[PDB]
RNA sequence: UUCUGGUGUCCUAGGCGUAGAGGAACCACACCAAUCCAUCCCGAACUUGGUGGUUAAACUCUACUGCGGUGACGAUACUGUAGGGGAGGUCCUGCGGAAAAAUAGCUCGACGCCAGG
RNA sequence: CAGGUAGACAGUUUCUAUGGGGCGUAGGCCUCCCAAAAGGUAACGGAGGCGUGCAAAGGUUUCCUCGGGCCGGACGGAGAUUGGCCCUCGAGUGCAAAGGCAGAAGGGAGCUUGACUGCAAGACCCACCCGUCGAGCAGGGACGAAAGUCGGCCUUAGUGAUCCGACGGUGCCGAGUGGAAGGGCCGUCGCUCAACGGAUAAAAGUUACUCUAGGGAUAACAGGCUGAUCUUCCCCAAGAGUUCACAUCGACGGGAAGGUUUGGCACCUCGAUGUCGGCUCUUCGCCACCUGGGGCUGUAGUAUGUUCCAAGGGUUGGGCUG
RNA sequence: GUGCGGGCCGCGGUACCAAAUCGAGGCAAACUCUGAAUACUAGAUAGUCAAGGUCGGCCAGUGAGACGAUGGGGGAUAAGCUUCAUCGUCGAGAGGGAAACAGCCCGGAUCACCAGCUAAGGCCCCUAAAUGACC
């Protein structure tokens, strides 16, 4: 009948902020978490590009039970440290915090900290 | 005092509003455009709130200063011919 | 040009008849029409004038139409100098007729007896009017 | 006080620091360095808000009890 | 190459409506919830621990040209410059530019980085 | 010495804008249009507002995001609380208005309160004064995990310098020295000073007794341009005229001529051109009332109505009033 | 055309007397989802113009200008009327032409010269120049 616009929810989570396109686009933190499994990706900037992505099915062929639980937390820092490390190798941590849906305490808390380990610091 | 009665409204008014340079050229940090007053900060020209299509400068000088509302605010950064020596 | 309209906060400017462009309807109601050549400030007193002329060599037979309204105001000076601008309502108001736009629509009815119905309906009108067909 | 075309007066007041100076000033009918303006009838008296005066920074503020 | 998830370059040839169809390898529903946390009322939405079932809805595709939208050629309006007419108060001519509406037609996108089958 | 009375006397003010003046109105700032697509740009030209509000509608973090309508429900019979569907600047923004906004300044809550001090590259806006924006830096804080924001309030008005002064701070100075008074510097307050770039701490009128300096760029009589109104003529035409539209007249409207009316303009004259009327004596033109020559006539005749050519000529004496 | 309600008997019904909405046809400085010329700003280049463009300093003058074309407010789009913007002229430049009219048009005067060719406007006579040719 009518056209209607409605805005997405990627469009109302205040997902895109200001100060941070200091530069074309601020190395932002895919830290994301399926309806299973969560996935962590440090997509660069600029085009496109990144620099490390893990994920929780990714840590199981390193060293992790198999039939073992992805959702618990203590897999989160799991996932947030596998992606760091050869990141930082890759050249220069270009890592930043960028989350919304996630109640601070959120399965990426974890994700965040797991940076401040391997050499990310703010 | 003030005054009352049958009569219309009254005063001229003057912004201005024009624009400051243009696209491509050495655009200092002045302040391009500036239609309205308290135009927020720019590290660039402007591009965005009007049909589709974002703009560009050739050359740019440490931060700006463009309207808020329309061309604006800031997002990525523009310069072409990097200005480096060697 | 002009149409029984209704109470409103009317009160603005004169304006000014410009080019043919705007104007420049064709014949969609009615079998025949009339358009005009040149732009006027047309009255009330000169539509009603001529819409009951229209019908007045006819009694009780088709129906009329009217495709066009009244807009830009009319103000008069009374007497005096020129203190400040015109009421706008003292003897009436108007709008603009270019040519090329259509404006009495005539149907259901002969050819002849909607051929001198317009005459009259013609000569009411202060702007010289074009007859035509359809095509 | 009453408002309107009669006897009126800007309700501004000022903001001393405790056991401090600066950034304000005291006398009969002066006002502070960041001129406050409260609103005397509306439901208020009593105005402290922490400030940055000259000696050290950040203290107190809000004189008149 | 096909399929799927997150984030972009482009923002209604990329939108909406309708119909069909797919996956428990991925994504959504869904199960449970004394907790960290949330709901000024309900864990509906967030959130946390996770059998089973499903993938209806939502979402991602395909098909279908109702509704939007994209958009020629020609003509017309308007107009710079240089002139000529003129009773509607405008208009014409040489020359350059020349859209809106409308018509034929196009069209129900096309790709980039990375990861999982 | 001092409190009243005290223009009887003396010294002055009593604005301007304004297509005459005057009366009225209008004489800052803020929104749109006229400004004819960069700005700027007039006129008592067209529609509305301000001389504030606000311990927070301030900042920050997170989260939440309409209007209206349809189909249903105890208190509904058009709208109120609820649930579902269509939910699309057509809502909400403190107040006028334009623009802008749902990555929200919209809306709610916690913590708070940069409604920060000292500076500030580079620019806009004005003749000037003045106004506006602004990354970053230095000294200290608030919020969030963090990045990071905030130097007022979506923005644009909510205002006004100088001088005289009150008061605090600052050992700056302080005329013999040491202090002090005073002054200087930092900070703030007093003036519908609006006729508000505001001449005073404080000031209204007449002048037919008028005077002087100037001009019609500023009026009155009049000429001129122009001329809606006025006068005359003409077009279409329902009707009145018994019937029949136009012998006569003729509604609703329209197109012109002429130009003596009412006005505008106020272009040439306030180093001036005496206003009206009457009287004396005329000149010209015409849509000439009478005399003459003709058409129509709801014109029998005698007399009239209308129209066309034509003015050659002629065209009154008194009561009352200037 | 469809259609809450509401008028006249009063539930079958009824001239749109009349709100939204669908289709068709228009108006607006403050409407305008779209959308010229042109003006203006900025970066290069070929020439042209005897630095014209800019800054500072000394002395000025002038602030009631008028008219025509063009684009708009005032007045009836009435005025060589009035109030703004733009170009040109007069105003601080004649002359040629419109009979005679500064402001319209052409062209814009160091000077002499019984020296020619042209612009605008014209070519029977009056003041020079075709009662020239063809339809």
């Amino acid at each position: 009948k009518a056209k209607t616009r409605r805005e997405d929810r990627t469009a109302r989570h205040v997902r895109i902020r200001k100060k941070v396109e200091g530069t074309p686009e601020r190395p932002r933190l895919c830290v994301f978490r399926s309806n299973k499994h969560l996935y962590v990706q440090v997509i660069d900037d600029s085009k496109m590009h990144t620099l490390a992505s893990a994920s929780t099915m990714q840590k199981s062929i390193s060293e992790e039970l198999d039939y073992s639980s992805s959702p618990t937390i203590e897999v989160a820092k799991k996932v947030g440290e596998v992606i760091a490390s050869a990141c930082l190798e890759k050249g220069i941590t270009k890592v930043a915090f960028d989350r919304g849906g996630y109640p601070y305490h959120g399965r990426v808390k974890a994700l965040a900290d797991a940076a401040r380990e391997k050499g990310l610091q703010f | 005092a003030h005054k009352k009665g049958a009569g219309s409204t009254k005063n001229g008014r003057d912004s201005p509003g024009q624009r400051l340079g243009v696209k491509i050229y050495g655009d200092q940090v002045a302040k391009p455009g500036a239609i309205i007053v308290r135009q927020r900060g720019t590290k660039f020209h402007a591009g965005k709130n009007v049909g589709i299509g974002k703009d560009h400068t050739i050359f740019s000088l440490i931060d700006g200063l463009v309207k808020f509302e329309k061309f604006g605010p800031d997002r990525k950064k523009i310069s072409v011919y990097p200005r480096e020596i060697v | 040009m002009l149409s029984p309209k209704r109470t409103r906060f009317r009160k603005q400017h004169r304006g000014r008849m410009k080019g043919i462009s705007y104007r420049g309807n064709r014949i969609c109601f009615g079998r025949y029409a009339l358009q005009a050549l040149e732009p006027a400030w047309i009255t009330s007193r000169q539509i009603e004038a001529g819409r009951r002329a229209m019908t007045r060599n006819a009694r009780r037979g088709g129906k009329i139409w009217v495709r066009i309204f009244p807009d830009k105001p009319v103000t008069v000076r009374p007497a005096e100098t020129r203190m400040g601008s015109g009421k706008g309502s003292p003897e009436y108001w108007v709008a603009v007729v270019k040519p090329g736009r259509i404006l009495y629509e005539i149907s259901g009815v002969a050819e002849n007896i909607a051929r001198r119905a317009v005459a009259i309906a013609a000569s009411k009108m202060p702007i010289r009017t074009q007859f035509i067909i359809s095509g | 006080m009453a408002k309107g075309k009669d006897v009126r007066v800007k309700v501004i007041l000022e903001c001393t620091g405790c056991v401090r100076k600066s950034v304000n000033k005291g006398s009969r009918g002066v006002s502070r360095y960041i001129t406050q303006k409260n609103r005397h009838n509306t439901p208020s008296r009593l105005e402290l808000r922490k400030f940055c005066p000259y000696c050290y920074k950040h203290t107190i503020h809000g004189e008149i009890k």
